RNA sequence: GGAGAGUUUGAUCCUGGCUCAGGACGAACGCUGGCGGCGUGCCUAAUACAUGCAAGUCGAGCGGACAGAUGGGAGCUUGCUCCCUGAUGUUAGCGGCGGACGGGUGAGUAACACGUGGGUAACCUGCCUGUAAGACUGGGAUAACUCCGGGAAACCGGGGCUAAUACCGGAUGGUUGUUUGAACCGCAUGGUUCAAACAUAAAAGGUGGCUUCGGCUACCACUUACAGAUGGACCCGCGGCGCAUUAGCUAGUUGGUGAGGUAACGGCUCACCAAGGCGACGAUGCGUAGCCGACCUGAGAGGGUGAUCGGCCACACUGGGACUGAGACACGGCCCAGACUCCUACGGGAGGCAGCAGUAGGGAAUCUUCCGCAAUGGACGAAAGUCUGACGGAGCAACGCCGCGUGAGUGAUGAAGGUUUUCGGAUCGUAAAGCUCUGUUGUUAGGGAAGAACAAGUACCGUUCGAAUAGGGCGGUACCUUGACGGUACCUAACCAGAAAGCCACGGCUAACUACGUGCCAGCAGCCGCGGUAAUACGUAGGUGGCAAGCGUUGUCCGGAAUUAUUGGGCGUAAAGGGCUCGCAGGCGGUUUCUUAAGUCUGAUGUGAAAGCCCCCGGCUCAACCGGGGAGGGUCAUUGGAAACUGGG
């Protein structure tokens, strides 16, 4: 890069970068655990887990890192996934 | 609440499931000369219960992008083809 | 640029005087050069249009460009467009103050306005081109009311026309109207001027 | 951000300027949302109108005018109306 | 040309200086009574020297004004 | 609101082309050249680029260094010296915001890219306003700085330490998700409001003032919800290039089921089903092109153009990709690949002017490696202020438009001299000379704007917070500061007609004729055509004519051209009827009545940005130019009406 700023920025996004790997890494985990627990059904581990995915992914949003409406969606998707369960 | 564009025409294609091929048909002054010319718009459009068949004149209604080419709902089947 | 040749040569030219007293006219009224004195040839249609453009256009000393677009001017006014267009060259601040008596020649006139000696509504307007308006009074500015050359002509001149005033106590005139072609000069033939330009 | 800034127009020595309600991006002699009013610095004394209902109504949304707009508005007792009409 | 053309151009005026090799200038205008001829060189452009001894319409022959 | 002319012939009338008179230009070339104002200036190689600059800002988010030093000790040479941490100051680094705007170019693109009219109940929106509710309790890191290694350096790895409005747990939350009730209303999916349970999800401090020293308070910042505004995204009707010597194209292609993905509908992607979709009302392919407001032309219909200015789109050495973010798949960001270039100590590094100047190259051809942030507009900041090749100016070019000069009056004796001459004379000619006069301009002096609005800072007024008589916010009011242009414009005075006119043409079209030289030679030519010993057509000279700081030539576009004829042409013999029939599609269609309302006509409403063209006013001494107010503009959309004609029954 040309201009010190763009130096900056260029370190600047890459740690960004990294930290929010692990922030999206973590929700996707999470929603990893609530798809397995419904293929297999156990209600409440299922149902602890969605409250664990629900966590993850709002926190996302707080950060910014993920979309209010690609949030909802998720929460949705997932919630309805456990319903059927029982 | 603004409407959407309405399109009374006649269906030419069913062969697909929900979905027919209306057809517009229109008198269009020819630019340079004046003469009005035949002008034909096809159409595809959803119809969830298969209602209309080929020759049945159908009023349709814009709608949101329903697949590649759908953007109308089959609202009636005005006139059913005999 | 502006015209600084013989002058007489021009009225020879034209079969008119362009002074309008007459003297240019007197000794060789024909063209010049060596095939003025006895060539008496007659003009094409073209050749009168052309001829009765460069009598108007000479007279008042304009270039072609100024005088044409100037032409095109008075064609938007109401009326008759020959009948404006001469109105609008008669506005013209040198003729104006050769009107006036202020000069004895257009050329005079023009210097002096071109060099700064008259006002207009008590403002310097050093150029010859300026359109008055009815109402504007001319006036000399203080510094050449005591011209050797404005007061000659002053005293000499006769007749100033009904639509202007004058007041050679003061050396202000004034253009109370228009002149409505009646009192413009009447050797030329403004129809031949307007089916000139639409060629 | 709106903001209400001059639109510079006329000529090289010979500055006139549009009062304009514009997004901050846009350039300033190119798009703008609403003209306002006018401003001729050069004349003597400097000719300003200002269109007063076009004005208010954009204050009261929240556009914000720049500093010799503002200075305009208060010589014409624009801001004088915007602070009494919140209170 | 240095567009790969190849053109005839006529040469007008009394007495030339171009050889082989000359860099010339060219412009519109056919020689009525050249067949092919369609182009001329303008004297006084590049390598095409003025007309000398010329003294009437010296600008379409690219001769400066003489003292 | 519309003009024609020459040219086929011995002559004529037709047909028919060719040529000319007009307007325009980002023009170039030749000759020539005084100035001012306002515009314009790589149209070709989206070719390659030396060098400088074009994006930073915040110390009132944060630590650490470095100065500065009110005073203390200090060791002694009265010559200086530390050692704290004064205030205060500077910023390499972390962090926030900006860098997605402004600026450039038109390569790609025949496409919902653009123009126009709608739609989104399929959408997003930092900063900016308004409303409401908050800002609780804890924690671990890391750059800087130090030490190690590599490297000439640039720069590149590792160990250790430290802070935040950086980052992360938990508490309370109106969003969001699931489930369940209601109320009302749409255009199918549905939309809006209320209620309940369950599950998740916030936040930050800084500056100043006052304190009983606990804290309180103002401002800035922070979190959440809801509006508003702004900006963006998507879909659709319609419109706008050439070629059929391009006729078939398509296979995620066209629909459906489900899932995934997206801010969001959607084959957007995948898996599985079916065989569908587009096309002679021109698909597909090829070629060509950024589109438009507008600009040029024309009586108009049209034709051409898409430079400058404004809108939208696309692109950033070539190709792909994603990251950060409200916003990019990012001109002066990153990653990979390719082409190319540069530095080097050969270890390893580095770059992308289609930003402003500038260089090379290409070309007939287009500018200064300029001044300033004073104005306007942006980014950051509480502010001062910093940054801004945007922008405001100046420079070069007669490139264009407008304006003004290169003198004025008198002046015959019609001087000299040039040209011509029927030798008388004519002509250049009132033109010189002479006499008088002027100073635009030039030269020299003196004076000299406007463009400037401000802000901060205090000092008062009103009002709003607050415990405040503290201190802020908001509005009002004094006072102060600031010009690149530039000592430019403009004004005044003095001297001098002195420095400042060229270009083309003169046979006819077409305004303007003679002499000499030449002798089908030299040459001329837009067309008819000139020139072969009397050339008004060649060359020169004199005179004349048309323009004029310009004038001609060439090139390009429109007109004339009714010469693609819709307006507005033709096909017996001038070019033009298929050799003839049958016939699909298509085009067109007899009379009466009823009905419908697609075409058709009509009312109202909405819309067609600014600049531009037109009309009317006003400011530059006039004009160009600048500014204000209107008018005008559509096979446009929503919603009524009429029913003669066309269409459907």
């Amino acid at each position: 890069p040309n201009i010190k700023s763009a130096i900056k920025r260029t370190k600047t996004n890459n740690e960004r970068r990294v930290h929010n790997a692990t922030i999206k890494s973590a929700m996707r985990t999470a929603i990893k655990q609530v798809e397995a627990s419904v293929a297999n059904n156990e209600a409440d581990k299922a149902k602890t887990a969605l409250t664990e995915a629900a966590k993850r992914i709002d926190k996302a949003v707080k950060t910014g890192l993920v979309h209010k409406n690609t949030a909802a969606r998720y929460k949705s998707r997932l919630a309805k996934k456990v319903n059927g369960l029982s | 609440r603004n409407q959407r564009k309405v399109y009374q025409g006649r269906v030419v294609s069913d062969k697909m499931d929900k979905t027919i091929t209306v057809v517009v048909e229109t008198y269009k002054k020819h630019t340079l000369y004046g003469k009005r010319v035949k002008y034909s718009k096809k159409f595809k459009a959803h119809d969830e219960n298969n209602q209309a068949k080929i020759g049945d004149i159908v009023k349709i209604m814009e709608t949101r992008p329903l697949s590649a080419t759908k953007r109308f709902r089959l609202v009636e089947v005005v006139e059913e083809a005999v | 640029a502006r015209y600084t040749g013989p002058s007489w040569k021009l009225s020879r030219r034209l079969g008119i005087s362009l002074s309008g007293t007459g003297k240019e006219l007197e000794k060789r009224p024909y063209a010049p050069g060596p095939h003025g004195p006895g060539q008496r040839k007659k003009l094409s249609e073209y050749g009168l249009q052309l001829q009765e453009k460069q009598k108007l256009r000479h007279m008042y000393g304009v270039n072609e460009r100024q005088f044409r677009t100037l032409f095109d001017k008075a064609g938007k006014l109401a009326g008759k467009h020959g009948e404006n267009f001469m109105i609008l060259l008669d506005s013209r601040l040198d003729n104006v103050v050769y009107k006036l008596g202020l000069a004895r020649t257009r050329r005079q006139a023009r210097q002096l306005v071109n060099h700064g000696h008259i006002l207009v509504d008590g403002s310097r307007v050093d150029i010859p081109s300026y359109l008055v308006k009815p109402g504007q009074t001319i006036g000399v500015r203080e510094k050449s009311r005591n011209l050797s050359i404005i007061k000659e002509s002053v005293e000499v001149n006769n007749f100033v026309p009904e639509y202007l005033t004058f007041d050679a106590e003061k050396l202000e005139g004034t253009f109370t109207r228009l002149p409505e072609r009646s009192e413009l000069a009447p050797e030329i033939n403004e129809a031949l001027i307007v089916e000139f330009y639409s060629r | 951000a709106v903001k209400i800034r001059l639109k510079r127009m006329g000529a090289k020595k010979s500055p006139f300027y549009r009062i304009v309600v514009a997004d901050s991006r846009s350039p300033r002699d190119g798009r703008f949302i609403e003209t306002v009013g006018t401003y001729n610095p050069v004349a003597k004394p400097a000719e300003v109108k200002i269109d007063e209902e076009l004005a208010l109504k954009w204050l009261q949304t929240g556009a914000k005018p720049s500093d010799t707009v503002r200075n305009l508005f208060s010589s014409q007792g624009i801001m004088e109306k915007f602070h009494n009409a919140k209170q | 040309l240095t567009n790969g053309i190849e053109v005839t151009a006529y040469i007008p005026g009394i007495g030339h200086n171009l050889q082989e090799h000359s860099v010339v200038l060219i412009r519109g205008g056919r020689v009525k009574d050249l067949p092919g001829v369609r182009y001329h060189i303008v004297r006084g452009a590049l390598d095409t020297a003025g007309v000398e001894n010329r003294a009437q319409g010296r600008s379409k022959y690219g001769t400066k004004k003489p003292k």
